[PDB]
């Protein structure tokens, strides 16, 4: 009766790591498409210090 | 604080003069969801939004939209909420986002509307794009979404071509894929392309071979090959007291045992 | 299954570094600019 | 049946060993937590930058308007172990998984407005 | 909507000027490469390389695996003429992902894999250049290339030795690596690889893979090809064997056969 | 593509003028890096940081003081590594410096074996990450500090920096073993040390503190080597350390410690008489 146990639990925690496994594969593509966005938003930052600054030089 | 409908008058009267009145608008919208008043800040972003289309601004414009979606959704009205995503979804896909708000757009049409056609084709159509961005899960996720309402909606054919992709998109979930795959085909009454499945299932992924999935697919087309619906009831029962069925798999089942009654009806 | 999580995880860890650096140099770069808005509205005035 | 219970040692050794690889999971859940952690502070930029972008939005707007079965049995008592705490383990990197899924749903959306405000403000600067 | 098509014989006829026409061309591709060739003769390379990467996009997801291939490749002429490596060791590895699997053009995925992986390696990226790398050495294995995917090996097994993390890597990498010197005849390399790996790692030495590669490693020296075919058959029925493994194993037979025909 | 050499020239004699130099300095040194010269390219990024400073945007020679770092890097060159990191952490911290401190005493550790260095370096990045309240940081870096602080005979502060892991620790789900781990390490530390009793009140400790590090085989362990020392019985300690070895393989860490121990109690012979 012990082996069974230990087998049953054995397959459950197989379950819980094949919901597991599904969840990183969506984890790592959320990862990949903030890092595109956020490589995006570090370009718009740069661009818009740079605007501003311009605007400065202007201004003054 | 300045008077929110003073400051839509103003924007009125004025509608750079569409740009003014759209800050305008903004400012009063932003007052009023401070006053968690989310309707009449969604139709004040949605003005403003207008606005500044108006002006030649449709980044800008598509942000309102978003912001009209956001407050709209937050305020219960899902209509609008809706409107909001199409413009700010038309705005996205002709600027080069659309997908993304297209899956939303989805989600609000399948649980706020119950409009699950609509529903269908804003998960079909983000798919295809996020296919198109080579996110294959983002993709996968759509096609999940739309493949599950298809099957739901009578459509077990689509259905089975969408899980279909969705398996060789994935292939190198599956095990589920495979035995809803053969679900649908065992829907629409073709046991014959259920045991195709579930043999290309056994022979492509081993995972799938031993997996209790791929026992109760087979039980299944046994069932239906010998057409004892009781047979398919204790399979049935046998499934879910130790993996639990969902509410997409009662469907498909009740409508396969409804089939083998419509059969028992053919029978005289 | 253990094996291919912890690989998995490894390979994310590089999409967190680059987020995180971007993340930081766009937060330091918005508030320079807002800086230079602030003195071009100085001068403006 | 000796060389049968032989092969039964074996079997349990084996699978002792693999056992205790499969916890070596755990360094899963030390990068995760590290990972966590980063994400904690991706936010805060972001909701710094959501600030800073409030302000730069004023600023533009006025700017404009300006033996062998003993060893079997200890073999499987360590396995029971060994398994349980894989189980405690693999439960608890799901949950982890899932909080971490909506972290960043939302900090993909607030990076893609903020880009947005980025850009708006910019082309309103080009203007002055 | 405006017509994509008059869109096009605008952007034409324009074709500032070249921004305005790739301007006009985006607009009509998004009704629906111009635009990206507008923009390098406007000198804006980074435009050009993004609307290339697009071109990429749309081309895969049309099934225009070739177009893809050809916007793939000036993506990547363009962010690697502009410092980006990474930008171009990533698309890289897309296009040898697109030459491997859509045009089944082996040599230049393996090329294309390799450059990847210097290039990751030159960003300090070692999981990803290991990945490259990986991939190189399948393909170049494939490819009758036995003794350069072994060196492949012995720089990956060198690169991901000392991290925990990518332990099994290890184990199957020495296992592959002596098999590929196995398919290359050469089994006093096989057996130096073995020793190399057991001495090194100590996971290795008692893991599985070591135990068939030293029955492998006996069988070629004993010249018994049915004594291979029982150990395959053990190994694959506890750890499942794939096709990488299938085709280096049916070509060391094959050479046993060849050997044997020798013999005579 | 334009002379790396010319453009250099250009930015030495230009040398808003820093602005240009370094600007023509980064185009040198892509070309450099384009070229595989990833020495070059590091000192081309080296000399655009220096202009760079020289006017007045430290972010950017920040920036190129990390690039710096990781062409020489790239290119094997571990000391112009190390100097470029040194730059851009006085940047970053007079202004990230706990990252790059990290990587310096990585740098230290492993390609130069600079042990004090690099002790120094993770113990300062462990002690700025707890001032941004990231534990883990915190606890990686202390587990560098205190082990190659133990492996260079401070065993005392390796014990106490472990006392602050095992403290940061505790209450976490996720860092149980890390814990099971560390009482162990900081009872042999004690016992390196030859203060067996300490050894014996953090074993104490560990059992009363933390239920799962009681059962555990690394609590008996730590009692078995606090028991031979008590007895003097070193064949009994290296009996110990087969059978922990046995089912748990010991690390170069632990062997060191051990061996110091063992040495000790030959010590202790030498005593004897």
């Amino acid at each position: 009766s012990r082996t069974a146990e230990l087998q049953a639990e054995i397959d459950d925690t197989v379950g819980i790591m094949r919901d597991n496994i599904n969840k990183v594969a969506e984890r790592g593509e959320r990862l990949t498409s903030i890092e595109d966005k956020a490589d995006n938003l570090a370009v718009s930052a740069q661009g818009f210090k740079r605007g501003a600054n311009r605007v400065r030089k202007a201004m003054w | 604080m300045s008077d929110p409908v003073e400051l839509l008058k103003r924007a009125e009267k004025k509608g750079y003069k569409f740009e003014e009145a759209a800050d305008l608008c903004v400012q009063a919208a932003t007052i009023y969801r401070l006053r968690k008043e989310l309707n009449l800040a969604g139709d004040s972003f949605l003005k403003a939004a207008d606005y500044q289309k108006k002006a030649g601004n449709e980044d800008e414009a598509g942000n309102t939209y978003v912001e009209a979606y956001k407050c709209f959704k937050s305020g219960g009205n899902s209509v609008n909420a809706v409107d909001s995503l199409e413009n700010a979804i038309q705005i996205f896909t002709h600027r080069g986002r659309g997908a993304n708000f297209k899956f939303e757009l989805g989600e609000i049409l399948e649980n706020d509307l119950h409009d699950y056609a609509k529903a269908i084709d804003c998960y079909e159509l983000a798919g295809e794009w996020y296919a198109q961005d080579q996110s294959v899960a983002l993709s996968n996720k759509c096609f999940i979404k739309c493949a599950d309402l298809k099957a739901l909606d009578g459509q077990y054919i689509e259905a089975s071509d969408i899980y279909s992709k969705l398996i060789k998109s994935s292939m190198g979930s599956l095990k589920d894929y495979f035995l809803k795959k053969g679900l649908c085909q065992l829907a629409a009454t073709d046991a014959v392309a259920a045991a195709r499945t579930l043999q290309e299932g056994q022979s492509e992924d081993p995972n799938f071979a031993d997996s209790r999935e791929s026992n109760f697919l087979k039980s299944l087309i046994d069932a239906v090959n010998e057409g004892d619906s009781e047979q398919l009831s204790e399979h049935c029962k046998e499934f879910d007291n130790f993996m639990r069925l969902d509410k997409w798999k009662i469907t498909i089942l009740n409508k396969i045992k409804e089939s083998i009654q419509q059969q028992e009806d053919d029978l005289l | 299954l253990f094996n291919d999580m912890e690989e998995l995880v490894i390979e994310q860890q590089e999409n967190v570094d680059v987020i995180d650096k971007n993340v930081e140099d766009a937060q330091l770069d918005v508030e320079q600019g807002v800086g230079h808005t602030d003195k071009a509205v100085k001068s403006a005035r | 049946i000796k060389f049968t219970k032989q092969s039964s040692v074996a079997s349990t050794r084996n699978t002792l060993k693999m056992a205790q690889d499969a916890e070596r999971g755990m360094n899963t859940l030390g990068m995760l937590g590290h990972q966590s952690e980063q994400l904690n502070n991706v936010e805060g930029n972001l909701d710094l930058m959501k600030v800073q972008n409030k302000v730069a939005d004023e600023k533009v707007a006025e700017l404009k308007k300006l033996e062998m079965e003993l060893e079997i049995d200890r073999n499987l008592d360590q396995i029971q172990q060994v398994s349980n705490r894989l189980k405690k383990m693999a439960l608890t990197t799901g949950k982890e998984l899932d909080s971490q899924q909506k972290r960043l749903n939302n900090i993909e959306e607030s990076t893609d407005d903020l880009d947005i405000n980025l850009h708006m403000n910019t082309n309103r600067l080009a203007g002055i």
